């Protein structure tokens, strides 16, 4: 139910059309202030004329748009508010919302322009891993599992549309010392013996290894460790396509994908 | 407005109220006229159920009228110095436009009307005021 952008884009659109024909009556109540060439002002009308061409343009787009409204207005939500005086005091509820809103919306721009600190410097558990572990999971398309066989430390791996899984053996917070392999090439279930490591591929995912080893010390915050491994999922999923290729052509070379800002392009151009 | 009436009577198109209801607003106005004029020609009343029924007032007012007329020198006792650049402050068809369109010829009492007066017909007007106008000896001319 996103139409209420359309709507805002209707209202813009008839107050723009509302004040460009008043201007244009306006304008038409004297000639040229001062012409002392020519008539030049036929060009400033047929500017205001194709206005009010692009201006019924727009209501004709906006007419083809917002089909139409779902029939019980309200859903019967408000049906309280819609009672007697009796028990409403009910315009207070709508007045909370509408605050809870702004107050929620003022804060998200408040935190996301405070992302510029000013904090010269910054000084003076087996069961969150689980917890961020259950987490992450509920994510879908993108499953995820962990054995941890060496020990306190924690291994775990993800699986994606191919059989390009990801080893990740980490700390109990935050993803280090990770790898990359493709199409069951690692067998890390059994793997001669147990669910071994091999640090290995076949000379390809070496440069996938690498991105993932960059961006796993450019997304090291000092906290919020359930941030941080959100993030390096979310850089993970960034290659489920492995198709496209901007600023080259998807042929510069073996592959091409670095997006630490949330759009990859043609590698080795960084 | 008796004459320009039967000049309407003669032909349609003569001065209407032009707001609304232009095609009998002219009985009412020489009916009120003629009241305010009986009623005030040998020292009558001034500005009681007269001024109560003209108070009314029918979707017909018009408005920005010329009311010509030009500054002055208010010297009045102690100084007022001029320099002579960059002046420090202080007929019917139109004479007080938003744009310039022809050569603009000033003058002093009300007028301020075009110079040749771009017209066909009118020529009794223009050949009456071809030489100074009423006090007219700030006829003047401007550009721009």
């Amino acid at each position: 139910s996103v139409n209420l952008e359309a709507f805002s884009q209707a209202i813009s659109a008839i107050q723009a059309l509302r004040s460009s024909v008043s201007r244009v009556f306006d304008c038409l109540k004297d000639g040229m202030r001062n012409k002392e060439t020519l008539e030049g002002r036929e060009k400033a009308f047929i500017a205001h004329f194709q206005d009010n061409l692009h201006s019924v343009n727009r209501d004709l787009n906006e007419l083809e748009r917002l089909s139409n409204l779902v029939g019980k207005p309200s859903e019967n939500h408000p049906l309280h508010n819609s009672g007697l005086l009796s028990l409403d005091p009910y315009s207070q509820l709508l007045q909370a919302y509408k605050w809870s809103n702004k107050l929620q919306y003022h804060a998200g721009l408040a935190s996301g322009l405070l992302n510029q600190q000013s904090l010269k410097r910054s000084a003076n558990p087996q069961y969150v891993d689980d917890v961020i572990s259950r987490i992450d999971r509920m994510f879908p398309e993108m499953s995820i599992h962990l054995s941890r066989p060496n020990g306190t430390s924690a291994m775990l791996l993800v699986t994606l549309g191919k059989v390009l899984k990801v080893i990740v053996v980490m700390r109990s917070l935050f993803i280090d010392r990770t790898i990359v392999k493709g199409y069951n090439e690692n067998v890390y279930t059994e793997d001669g013996k147990l669910d071994i490591w091999s640090k290995s591929n076949y000379q390809v995912f070496q440069k996938v290894t690498d991105h993932a080893t960059t961006a796993l010390l450019h997304y090291q915050l000092p906290q919020m460790p359930d941030v941080v491994v959100r993030s390096f999922m979310t850089w993970l999923r960034s290659y489920i396509k492995l198709f496209q290729a901007p600023c080259q052509r998807c042929g510069k070379f073996l592959q091409d994908g670095l997006p630490p800002t949330w759009r990859d392009f043609r590698t080795l151009e960084a | 407005m008796v004459v320009i009436r039967i000049w309407g009577l003669l032909k349609p198109s003569c001065l209407p109220v032009y707001t609304a209801t232009s095609d009998d607003s002219m009985s009412l106005l020489f009916r009120l006229l003629t009241k305010l004029w009986i009623c005030c020609r040998d020292e009558g009343p001034a500005s009681p159920a007269s001024d109560g029924l003209v108070s009314r007032l029918q979707p017909k007012q018009p408005l920005r009228l010329q009311f010509g007329r030009a500054p002055t020198l208010p010297g009045s006792a102690a100084t007022l110095q001029l320099d002579g650049l960059a002046r420090a402050p202080g007929l019917h068809l139109g004479a007080c436009p938003t744009e310039e369109c022809k050569a603009c010829t000033r003058c002093g009492c009300v007028t301020m009307l075009k110079s040749p007066n771009r017209t066909t017909a009118v020529k009794q007007w223009e050949q009456r005021w071809i030489k100074n106008c009423l006090a007219v000896e700030g006829r003047g001319p401007d550009a721009c």
